[PDB]
């Protein structure tokens, strides 16, 4: 939190972007609740699938200990006994009611949350 | 206008049972009064003078901050559940019961309708 | 139960500190008082250095288990301390706040300090919550003190007991009283 | 002295701390302090007015011996004031300077702090009181009256050939056995040449009210770094040069730095976090760098925009071509100094101070003191006084004058600070609600000359400009605002005046007056130039501020009055 100032939709820009920031505007409507989570196991590896980003699946089998016959070409088994869980909802954003509607509509934006 | 409200029945131009859901129901008129005329005249043009009431305006008694009305409405509806007293129910049953009267005397004084429905819903 | 209601028990403890008189505008007290000596220490007790050190009369210095080395094992030790740990003067949170408010003006290492007593403080707290859960059966005769201090346990006294008697009365009236083949309030 | 007279001080007193102002407050609560320590029980007081001083005695009617005020004392031949008044102790310490002499004299009831490169006013007692003209404390020839009379043998003695004293020159007559009378007038009126230049040409203040007390407690030994900032505040009050004058900066520069950095109660552990011991910065007055963009707070302080002319656009032009030098952004100009990113408000005034040095400014810079409490933030010189003229805050509850005047002794603790955001507050928006005005009554042309000096009058109450202090404020905004765009080289000095509207008051019609531009040593006449007036004509004036330059008169009692005060 802080008491900075508040900026407006006209100028979140490819300069403002990855970065912190404040505003103020107005609520419409948002999502339900979906889902999320974290990591979790495969039962072709057994380990809790741990991730930098909130895909890449590589090619190996690790059922190999079956002699030669190995298992090739992603054989992967989520097992979500082994997974997490979050909350997911989308909330949105309009624009203020003096900071360019004028000649104009008012724009938006959506939104997200954990 | 106000020739509908002069004499009788062109109140609505659509119907009677929209005139039915409201419990309290208000004419506007602009009747004339040159006290009233001066008075409006200098009211509001003190009010549209220089953007005029900044420090003078809150000094009166206590009749501030909508904000506070926002928090207190939602408080004061969040909590209380009343409903009445005894001695409040026969008065003002007897009054809608002579409210209605009145209404179907007016209709026999003039020997044709003269009221409004008098519903349950008053 | 109270803030200084233990002060009244805590505060009358003694150092010894150094004033820069000698004996003032009167000598001494009739009393277990040492004989003034600027340049010296003096065996007080600590309402006065309080009224000294702000009167701008003196200098100070603490005791010892105020340090870092004692304050260091002893946390490590009540780690696997089951019940409790080693006592230095027993109740040292109430010197220490009142050492600590005015004496870091000169004071060493006031802050690392502040850091442990309130290390050792929360995690002794907290483990006198969960003593809480064993307790079944009414255990009204088994409990534990060995090495305890008072700062922690006022601060439990009037919730539980003016409830336990009333809560344990359908078996505390077990041991004191009879019926049928069913347990008895 | 009172490293002995402090010594008197143990029995009852009473500590009176005369009409608001901010030296009083920082000079008192330290005084407040020392005297809870050595077990005293006392009185501070809050002040009305003169009236609300002789009343105050009025209802304190004992015999508390170690009567005390500060900041006041030249009204009267005060036990002509105050007659009930015995062997009393009183106390003066006021830099309201130009002072009585009976008040000084008379050594029973007062403190002489005489001490001053001026030996000039000496027998400024020695001729109005010890000498008359045309007496009656005197004999005659007859049987009746054959008793000595408090005989001076002066002029307050007889003039019929009866002095004693006064053994100088001839006896019986010099030119006429009344020529007594003729030396009299011309040694009373040849040296009223001086007295008048006394107390009825022109007053100022002289110096601190409290530096003096910081250097009593000093002597006691007590290192309070809070009380070196409250005596800072007591200062920087006015050591605004243009307001009133302290001088000694470049010297004070050495004197309190030598009573603070010389001892260095810790010189190597100090990096903590309460009260880490006062700094000292070359820093401004321009108005609150801190907490505010720059943008309107690079627009409110009179002394940047006046050499800048912002009030008009093309001030603004300007203004954005040297953020363009030094190349400020205009979002970094409209967020708070703090609230911009580093290296920028690092840098800031370290680039500013040097390449303004070519564009017109000057004389923005000075030197001050600044510290933490803790972590919160690090609070400024000045920014409590400008948060304290704030709390002057006269609303119609009529319990909150004395209630603030409260409120503010209890404000420059180190606890109550939630407030003090509040004065700041406050500040900024009368700050900028003075600016409001200036366009309005500029560029409406509202600058009455009329004759010899300039000249406001408004119209309506505002709750800024019901008291006077915002009043002076006002005018002394507008002032540099007109004169430096509207005239030539030769009228740019000629003083001013103001009306006050006080709707409040029943109509009054409250009045300050102020100087012309860049006389710093050369102050005000109006210690007594609005008098004459009021012997010319003279119609319900008042003077009731131990502050000189200010009245207060009827609604619409001014302008023949005024006519009158033309000259």
């Amino acid at each position: 939190s802080s008491n900075a100032n508040p900026t407006n939709i006209r100028q979140l820009k490819s300069d403002c972007v990855s970065k912190l920031v404040k505003i103020a505007g107005i609520i419409v409507a948002a999502s339900g609740i979906s889902a999320k989570a974290t990591r979790m196991s495969i039962q072709c590896l057994s380990c809790s699938t741990v991730i930098p980003n909130l895909y890449a699946l590589p090619r190996k089998c690790n059922t190999e200990q079956a002699g030669r016959p190995k298992c090739p070409l992603d054989p992967f088994f989520i097992m979500p006994d082994k997974c997490k869980c979050v909350d997911f909802q989308t909330l949105k954003l309009q624009e203020l009611p003096d900071f360019v509607p004028q000649g104009e509509i008012p724009r938006h934006l959506q939104l997200f949350c954990d | 206008g106000r020739w509908d409200d002069t004499k009788g029945e062109e109140n609505i131009d659509f119907m009677p049972t929209i005139l039915s859901r409201f419990d309290m129901i208000f004419i506007v008129k602009d009747i004339h009064d040159e006290s009233r005329d001066i008075t409006l005249a200098k009211h509001i043009i003190n009010v549209h003078l220089s953007s005029n009431k900044s420090a003078p305006s809150e000094p009166a008694e206590g009749e501030i901050s909508l904000s506070t009305f926002k928090k207190y409405i939602h408080y004061c509806r969040t909590h209380c559940g009343p409903r009445l007293s005894e001695a409040a129910g026969e008065k003002l049953k007897s009054r809608y019961v002579l409210m209605r009267s009145g209404a179907g005397q007016q209709e026999k004084a003039s020997d044709k309708r003269l009221s409004i429905p008098i519903t349950v819903r008053q | 139960m109270d803030p200084s209601i233990i002060e009244f028990i805590g505060e009358k403890c003694m150092i010894s500190i150094i004033p820069n008189f000698s004996n003032e505008p009167l000598h001494l007290i009739y009393g277990p008082v040492g004989p003034f000596r600027a340049g010296f220490p003096v065996f007080v007790p600590l309402w006065m250095a309080t009224h000294l050190r702000k009167q701008q009369k003196c200098r100070i210095v603490p005791p010892e288990w105020m340090d870092m080395d004692i304050l260091e094992e002893i946390k490590e030790e009540e780690k696997r301390s089951k019940f409790f740990t080693k006592m230095p003067c027993e109740h040292y949170m109430v010197v220490a706040q009142l050492v600590m408010s005015t004496a870091p003006d000169d004071v060493p290492r006031c802050e690392e300090l502040r850091t442990v007593i309130k290390d050792i403080f929360d995690i002794r707290e907290s483990k006198l919550r969960t003593s809480i859960d064993a307790f079944i059966k009414g255990e009204g005769t088994y409990a534990k003190l060995d090495n305890l201090t008072l700062l922690e346990i006022h601060s439990v006294r009037p919730i539980l007991p003016y409830s336990l008697d009333h809560i344990a009365r359908y078996q505390r009236t077990a041991t004191a009283s009879q019926r049928d083949t069913s347990m008895l309030s | 002295l009172r490293n002995d007279f402090y010594r008197q001080l143990v029995g009852k007193r009473i500590l009176i701390v005369v009409n608001y102002d901010i030296d009083a407050i920082c000079a008192s609560r330290i005084l407040q302090a020392l005297f809870k320590y050595d077990h005293m029980l006392y009185t501070v007081v809050p002040i009305m007015g003169v009236t609300g001083l002789k009343r105050a005695y009025g209802e304190h009617q004992g015999d508390v011996k170690y009567v005390v005020l500060v900041n006041c004392g030249g009204c009267v031949d005060i036990v002509e004031l105050l007659q009930p008044s015995d062997d009393v102790t009183f106390f003066i310490c006021d830099s309201h300077r130009p002072l009585d002499v009976c008040n000084i004299y008379s050594d029973r009831q007062v403190c002489i702090l005489g001490d001053a490169s001026l030996e000039e006013n000496i027998p400024a007692f020695e001729t109005i009181f010890y000498d008359s003209e045309g007496e009656d404390e005197d004999e005659d020839e007859s049987s009746d009256t054959e008793q000595q009379h408090d005989d001076s043998g002066a002029g307050e003695s007889d003039q019929e050939d009866q002095a004693p004293r006064s053994r100088k020159l001839s006896r019986l007559e010099r030119h006429e056995q009344r020529i007594l009378k003729q030396r009299a007038r011309r040694q009373w009126e040849s040296e009223r040449d001086r007295i008048m230049f006394e107390y009825t040409q022109f007053s100022y203040y002289g110096r601190s009210a409290a530096l003096m007390v910081f250097e009593l407690a000093w002597k006691l030994s007590k290192d309070n770094m809070d009380l070196l900032w409250w005596a800072i505040v007591g200062i920087t009050e006015q050591l605004l040069l243009g307001k009133i004058e302290s001088g000694a900066y470049t010297l004070e520069l050495e004197q309190i730095q030598s009573h603070v950095s010389r001892l260095t109660n810790k010189t190597n552990d100090q990096n903590t976090m309460s009260a880490s011991k006062i700094t000292f910065e070359n820093d401004l007055h321009l108005v609150l760098y801190r907490h505010w963009p720059v943008t309107e707070s690079m627009r409110y302080s009179r002394y940047s925009s006046c050499q800048l002319k912002l009030w008009t656009l093309r001030g603004e032009k300007r203004l954005h071509e040297l953020l363009l030098e030094m190349g400020l952004p205009l979002v970094h100009a409209r967020q708070t100094y703090g609230a911009m990113d580093l290296v920028l408000r690092k840098e800031f005034f370290s680039m500013v101070e040097r390449l303004a040095e070519k564009y017109d400014i000057a004389d923005i810079v000075y030197g001050t003191f600044t510290l933490s409490y803790g972590y919160r933030s690090r609070y400024a010189a000045a920014d409590y006084v400008y948060a304290l003229l704030a709390i002057m805050e006269s609303v119609k509850k009529h319990k909150t004058p004395e209630d603030c005047f409260l409120e503010a002794s209890d404000a420059l603790s180190r606890q109550h600070k939630q407030l003090l955001s509040a004065g700041i507050d406050q500040a900024k928006l009368l700050h900028a609600a003075v600016f409001r005005q200036v366009q309005s009554s500029l560029e409406a042309r509202q600058v009455h000359s009329a004759g010899s000096f300039f000249y406001y009058v408004l119209q309506e109450e505002h709750a800024f400009f019901s008291y006077p202090y915002a009043l002076g404020l006002l005018a002394r905004f507008l002032l540099r605002g007109h004169v430096a765009t509207s005239r030539a080289r030769q009228a740019s000095d000629l003083p001013l005046i103001a009306s006050c509207p006080l709707n409040a008051s029943e109509g009054m019609c409250l009045l300050v007056g102020i100087v012309p531009v860049r006389e710093d040593s050369p102050r005000n006449f109006f210690g007594k130039a609005f008098e004459q007036a009021a012997q010319k004509s003279g119609v319900a004036l008042l003077q009731d501020f131990f502050e000189p330059a200010v009245v207060q008169l009827r609604q619409s009692d001014l302008t023949r009055f005024l006519d009158s005060l033309t000259v």
